[PDB]
C-alpha cells in the first residue's frame, strides 16, 4: 500500500515539475524573442537618427 | 456517488457538449429550464441520473459541467441559447483572443492567463461530489485551444487529482473540412503531452462522421450540427451505463479494465448503429441481429481502418433499447462463425456484453430517426495506429521544411518539442505494431 | 475583434476611401454614418472596422495620412467623406515629392508622431484588438516611406498585434515616375520583415486586366480603384459577415503563412466583366485564371503554398467543395505537396453589390517571384549607374543601404525559388 502511494506522489510530483520547468522555459524563450525585436527595431530606429543627422553635415557646404 | 464531471475545451468541446447535454435532458426528461417534473428528491439525491446532475433546492439540475473557450464567441451562444439556464454563469469561462489554431498559445501564451481559474471552477464543482469517479473531457485535436489548453489542464488536472481517472473525447482532423493546415502538428503535440495523463480516450474522426452523415442521412454536405448530434449519439451510449442503471447495466469502468491493455494502449475504436433516416427508417424495424451486424462494417466506425487488417485486443458491445440476451448471443454467434475477427494470442477472443433498457431518443426535428434498439461497439484493435500513421505522415511532410514551424516557435516553444512528441509518436505505433505481434 | 484602418499618401488615401465606401454599402451604412439595412446580418460583425459613436452613429476606425492636404480635402469632398473622425485626418504641408527618403526618415518622420497619437486613441477603445491594415502604395514617398516607417512604430508599441497591408506595385503603365523601383525595393525592404501579410495589388496587373478583359484603352485611376475595391472586400469578406469560420487575423494569417519572409500574396477576383456584354465551375476557373490576378503573375510558372478561396452568393457549397477539389487535382503539378490540404475555401451566402456572385482568390504563389523580379530589374537598370541618388544622398542615406535592400529582395526571391524547387523526398 505504501509503494502505491509513493508512486502516485512520485507521479503527482513529476508532473508538477515537468510541467513549471516547460512554463518557465516557454517564458524565457517568447521574452528574448521580444527583447530581439525590440532592440532590432530599435538600432532601426538609431540608423534613422545617424541618417538624420547626416543630413545636417552637407547643408553646411 | 460515482459523479462525472464533463470538461468542453475550444469550439469543437463546447459544441459537442451542447449536443450531449440537449441530448441527456431529453434522456431524462430535464426541462431547459432545469426542472426535472420526474424527480421527487428535491435539492439532491443518490440516483443514477445524478452522477451527471447535480440539484438545487429549487429543484434545478444543473449538469456537473464546465465549459472552456478562449474566444467568447461559441458559449456566448450557449449563455443566450435555449439552455441558458441550465449553467451557472460561473460555468461558462470566456477569454478575449483564441489560440489561432496555435498549440502554443493555447498551452503556454493565452493557457496560463485562464487556467488557474479554470482549475478553481473545477474544483467548486468537484467540492460537491459524495466520491467523485473521474473526468470527461470534450475537445478537438486541431484547434489551438482544444490541443494546447486541454493539454494544459490534462497536466494541471494530474496534479490536483492525482490518478483520478480521466476519459477524453477527442476530435480527430478530416483533411478537407478543417480551417487549418497546422492541425497535424497541434494533434501530434497534444497527444504527445496528454498520453501520459489520459486513462482511455475515445477518438472521433470527421472524416467518418461526414460520411455517415451523408451515405445514411442522404445529407448532401453535412454541417458541425449534423455530425454534433450523431456524436452526441455515441457519447450518449457509452455514458449510458453511468447516467442509467438496471439489470443488465455494464459499468464503463468494467469495460475499461478490458479495452486497455496497456497504459499507452488506451484508444478504443468504438462503432454505432443504427444511423438512419426517418425516411428510410419507415417499415424497417431493425432487429438485433442487422445493427450487430452493422457494428462490423467499417463505414459505421467514427475512426477510418480497417479492423480486419489488424488484430483485436478487446470487444464489447453496448446495447441500449428492446434488447435482450437471446438475440445479442445470436447474433454474436453468426458473426463469429462469419467474420475476420482475429485476436491476438495473449487474450480471450469473448465479448463484453451490456444492455441499457431506457431507449435511444433523438433531437425534434433531428435528421436520425427515433429506433427501439441501438448499439455501440468498443473495440480494441491495432487497425487505429493507422490513424496516427496518417497523421504522423501529414506532420513529416511539413515539419521537414518547418513549415509553419515560426508561430509556434515564436510563441516560446522550441523544436525540441516537436521533435520529442514526434519521437512519441513512432513509438506509438510500434507499441501497436508490437502488442499484435505473436507470442513464442 | 477589432481592426484599425490606416490609409497614407495619395494611392492609399484614395483606395482606402473607395473600401470605406464599398464596405459600408455592404453594411447598410450612409455617408451620415446612419444604418438603414435590412438585415441584421449586416451588424453582427459591424465593430471589426466602425466604432458606435453616440447617438447610433457608426464611424470607421480610419486614420488617413498624409505629407500634402489636397487628398485630405478632396476625401472629404468625396461620397462618406463626412463619416470620419474629423480629428483623425493627419496631415501636412511640405510633402515629399516621390523621394522614399523624404517619408521614412524626415518629414515622414516629423508627422509619424502626430499619427501615432491618433492611432493611440483608436486602440486604447478597442475592447480587443487583433491588428491593422494599411493601404499604401509603393512607388511614391509619403506612402511608401512614411507607412513602412508607420508600420515600425506600431509594431514597436504593438509587437503582438496583426499588421496586414494592401500594397500598390508600381508600373511603367501607369505612372511615368522614374524613381518609383528605389521606392518600391526600398518599401519592400521593410515590408518583408515587419508585416504579417501583404497583398501585392499591382498597377501592372490592373491595367492589363482594364484594357484586355474590360475593355479600355484609356482607363483612369477610378477605373482600377474599382477593381481594388472589389478586391479589399472580398478579403475582408470573411472577418466581416457572420458564418461557420471562427478567425480573427492571427488565425488566417497563421494559415497562409508557412515561412515568415514569405508573407507576398496574389490576390484574384471574377467575374471580371466589362459593362459590355454565372456557375460556381466558371467561377472558379476564372478566380484561377492567371487573367484573374491582380499581381502580374503567372502561377503556372510557380507552385502554391497556401491557396484561400471566398465565394460570395447563395450557390451549392457541396458544389463548391466539387470545383476546388477538381482544381487541385487536376493542377497537382502546381500545389507543394509537403503542405498537405493547403487550399482552404470559405462561403458566404451574401453577394456584393451589383452581382449575384463573386470569388476572391488570394495565393501564396512561389510566382510572385516574377513580380519582385521585375521591381529588381528596373531598380538594378538604374543603380550601376547611380542614377538621381543625390535625391537620397541629399536626406542622409548611405549608397551601401540602396545595395542592402537590393540584396535583401535578392534574397526574397532566391527564398520563393527554393521552396518551390523543394519536393517532399
Ligand atoms: O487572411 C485574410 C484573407 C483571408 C485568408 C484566409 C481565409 C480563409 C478562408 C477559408 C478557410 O477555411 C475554410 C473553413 N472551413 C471551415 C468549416 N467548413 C464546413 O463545411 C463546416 C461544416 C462541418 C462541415 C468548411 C470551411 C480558412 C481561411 C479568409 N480570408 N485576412 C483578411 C484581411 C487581410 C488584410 C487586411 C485586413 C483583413
Ligand atoms: N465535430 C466537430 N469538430 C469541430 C467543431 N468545431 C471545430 N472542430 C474541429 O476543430 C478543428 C478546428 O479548430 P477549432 O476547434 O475550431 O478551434 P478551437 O478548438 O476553438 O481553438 P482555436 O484554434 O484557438 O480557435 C477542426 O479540425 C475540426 O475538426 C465542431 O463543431 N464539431
Ligand atoms: N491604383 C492606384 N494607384 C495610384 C493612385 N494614385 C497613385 N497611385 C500609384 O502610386 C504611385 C505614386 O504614389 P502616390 O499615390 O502619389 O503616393 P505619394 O507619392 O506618397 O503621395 C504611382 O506609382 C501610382 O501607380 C490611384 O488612385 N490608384
Ligand atoms: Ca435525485
Ligand atoms: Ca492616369
Ligand atoms: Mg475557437
Ligand atoms: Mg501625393
Amino acid at each position: 500500500i505504501q509503494k502505491a502511494i509513493e508512486e502516485n506522489n512520485n507521479f503527482i510530483k513529476m508532473a508538477k515539475e515537468k510541467l513549471a520547468q516547460k512554463m518557465e522555459s516557454n517564458k524565457e524563450n517568447r521574452e528574448a524573442h521580444l527583447a530581439a525585436m525590440l532592440e532590432r527595431l530599435q538600432e532601426k530606429d538609431k540608423h534613422a537618427e545617424e541618417v538624420r543627422k547626416n543630413k545636417e553635415l552637407k547643408e553646411e557646404a | 456517488m460515482r459523479e462525472c464531471i464533463s470538461i468542453h475545451v475550444g469550439q469543437a468541446g463546447v459544441q459537442i457538449g451542447n449536443a450531449c447535454w440537449e441530448l441527456y435532458c431529453l434522456e431524462h426528461g430535464i426541462q431547459p429550464d432545469g426542472q426535472m417534473p420526474s424527480d421527487k428528491t428535491i435539492g439532491g439525491g443518490d440516483d443514477s441520473f445524478n452522477t451527471f446532475f447535480s440539484e438545487t433546492g429549487a429543484g434545478k439540475h444543473v449538469p456537473r459541467a464546465v465549459f472552456v473557450d478562449l474566444e467568447p464567441t461559441v458559449i456566448d451562444e450557449v449563455r443566450t441559447g435555449t439552455y441558458r439556464q441550465l449553467f451557472h454563469p460561473e460555468q461558462l469561462i470566456t477569454g478575449k483572443e483564441d489560440a489561432a489554431n496555435n498549440y502554443a498559445r493555447g498551452h503556454y501564451t493565452i493557457g496560463k492567463e485562464i487556467i488557474d481559474l479554470v482549475l478553481d471552477r473545477i474544483r467548486k464543482l468537484a467540492d460537491q461530489c459524495t466520491g467523485l469517479q473521474g473526468f470527461l473531457v470534450f475537445h478537438s485535436f486541431g484547434g489551438g485551444t482544444g490541443s494546447g489548453f486541454t493539454s494544459l489542464l490534462m497536466e494541471r488536472l494530474s496534479v490536483d487529482y492525482g490518478k483520478k481517472s480521466k476519459l477524453e473525447f477527442s476530435i480527430y482532423p478530416a483533411p478537407q473540412v478543417s480551417t487549418a493546415v497546422v492541425e497535424p502538428y497541434n494533434s501530434i503535440l497534444t497527444t504527445h503531452t496528454t498520453l501520459e495523463h489520459s486513462d482511455c480516450a475515445f477518438m472521433v474522426d470527421n472524416e467518418a462522421i461526414y460520411d455517415i452523415c451523408r451515405r445514411n442521412l442522404d445529407i448532401e454536405r453535412p454541417t458541425y450540427t449534423n455530425l454534433n448530434r450523431l456524436i452526441s449519439q455515441i457519447v450518449s451510449s457509452i455514458t449510458a451505463s453511468l447516467r442509467f442503471d438496471g439489470a443488465l447495466n455494464v459499468d464503463l469502468t468494467e469495460f475499461q479494465t478490458n479495452l486497455v491493455p496497456y497504459p499507452r494502449i488506451h484508444f478504443p475504436l468504438a462503432t454505432y448503429a443504427p444511423v438512419i433516416s426517418a425516411e428510410k427508417a419507415y417499415h424497417e424495424q431493425l432487429s438485433v441481429a442487422e445493427i450487430t451486424n452493422a457494428c462490423f462494417e467499417p463505414a459505421n466506425q467514427m475512426v477510418k481502418c480497417d479492423p480486419r487488417h489488424g488484430k483485436y485486443m478487446a470487444c464489447c458491445l453496448l446495447y441500449r433499447g428492446d434488447v435482450v440476451p437471446k438475440d445479442v448471443n445470436a447474433a454474436i454467434a453468426t458473426i463469429k462463425t462469419k467474420r475476420s475477427i482475429q485476436f491476438v494470442d495473449w487474450c480471450p477472443t469473448g465479448f463484453k456484453v451490456g444492455i441499457n433498457y431506457q431507449p435511444p431518443t433523438v433531437v425534434p426535428g433531428g435528421d436520425l430517426a427515433k429506433v427501439q434498439r441501438a448499439v455501440c461497439m468498443l473495440s480494441n484493435t491495432t487497425a487505429i495506429a493507422e490513424a496516427w500513421a496518417r497523421l504522423d505522415h501529414k506532420f513529416d511532410l511539413m515539419y521537414a521544411k518547418r513549415a509553419f514551424v515560426h508561430w509556434y516557435v515564436g510563441e516560446g516553444m522550441e523544436e525540441g518539442e516537436f521533435s520529442e512528441a514526434r519521437e512519441d509518436m513512432a513509438a506509438l505505433e510500434k507499441d501497436y505494431e508490437e502488442v499484435g505481434v505473436d507470442s513464442v | 475583434r477589432e481592426i484599425v484602418h490606416i490609409q497614407a499618401g495619395q494611392c492609399g488615401n484614395q483606395i482606402g476611401a473607395k473600401f470605406w465606401e464599398v464596405i459600408s454599402d455592404e453594411h447598410g451604412i450612409d455617408p451620415t454614418g446612419s444604418y438603414h439595412g435590412d438585415s441584421d446580418l449586416q451588424l453582427e460583425r459591424i465593430n471589426v472596422y466602425y466604432n458606435e459613436a453616440t447617438g447610433n452613429k457608426y464611424v470607421p476606425r480610419a486614420i488617413l495620412v498624409d505629407l500634402e492636404p489636397g487628398t485630405m480635402d478632396s476625401v472629404r469632398s468625396g461620397p462618406f467623406g463626412q463619416i470620419f473622425r474629423p480629428d483623425n485626418f493627419v496631415f501636412g504641408q511640405s510633402g515629399a515629392g516621390n523621394n522614399w527618403a523624404k517619408g521614412h526618415y524626415t518629414e515622414g518622420a516629423e508627422l509619424v508622431d502626430s499619427v501615432l497619437d491618433v492611432v493611440r486613441k483608436e486602440s486604447e477603445s478597442c475592447d480587443c484588438l487583433q491588428g491593422f491594415q494599411l493601404t499604401h502604395s509603393l512607388g511614391g514617398g509619403t506612402g511608401s516611406g512614411m507607412g513602412t516607417l508607420l508600420i515600425s512604430k506600431i509594431r514597436e508599441e504593438y509587437p503582438d498585434r496583426i499588421m496586414n497591408t494592401f500594397s500598390v506595385m508600381p508600373s511603367p503603365k501607369v505612372s511615368d515616375t522614374v524613381v518609383e523601383p528605389y521606392n518600391a525595393t526600398l518599401s519592400v525592404h521593410q515590408l518583408v520583415e515587419n508585416t504579417d501579410e501583404t497583398y501585392c495589388i499591382d498597377n501592372e496587373a490592373l491595367y492589363d486586366i482594364c484594357f484586355r478583359t474590360l475593355k479600355l484603352t484609356t482607363p483612369t485611376y477610378g477605373d482600377l480603384n474599382h477593381l481594388v475595391s472589389a478586391t479589399m472586400s472580398g478579403v475582408t469578406t470573411c472577418l466581416r459577415f457572420p458564418g461557420q469560420l471562427n478567425a480573427d487575423l492571427r488565425k488566417l494569417a497563421v494559415n497562409m503563412v508557412p515561412f515568415p519572409r514569405l508573407h507576398f500574396f496574389m490576390p484574384g477576383f471574377a467575374p471580371l466583366t466589362s459593362r459590355g456584354s454565372l456557375t460556381v465551375p466558371e467561377l472558379t476557373q476564372q478566380m484561377f485564371d492567371s487573367k484573374n490576378m491582380m499581381a502580374a503573375c503567372d502561377p503556372r510558372h510557380g507552385r502554391y503554398l497556401t491557396v484561400a478561396a471566398i465565394f460570395r452568393g447563395r450557390m451549392s457549397m457541396k458544389e463548391v467543395d466539387e470545383q476546388m477539389l477538381n482544381v487541385q487535382n487536376k493542377n497537382s503539378s502546381y500545389f507543394v505537396e509537403w503542405i498537405p490540404n493547403n487550399v482552404k475555401t470559405a462561403v458566404c451566402d451574401i453577394p456584393p453589390r451589383g452581382l449575384k456572385m463573386s470569388a476572391t482568390f488570394i495565393g501564396n504563389s512561389t510566382a510572385i517571384q516574377e513580380l519582385f523580379k521585375r521591381i529588381s530589374e528596373q531598380f538594378t537598370a538604374m543603380f550601376r549607374r547611380k542614377a538621381f541618388l543625390h535625391w537620397y544622398t541629399g536626406e542622409g542615406m548611405d549608397e551601401m543601404e540602396f545595395t542592402e535592400a537590393e540584396s535583401n529582395m535578392n534574397d526574397l526571391v532566391s527564398e520563393y525559388q527554393q521552396y518551390q524547387d523543394a519536393t517532399a523526398d
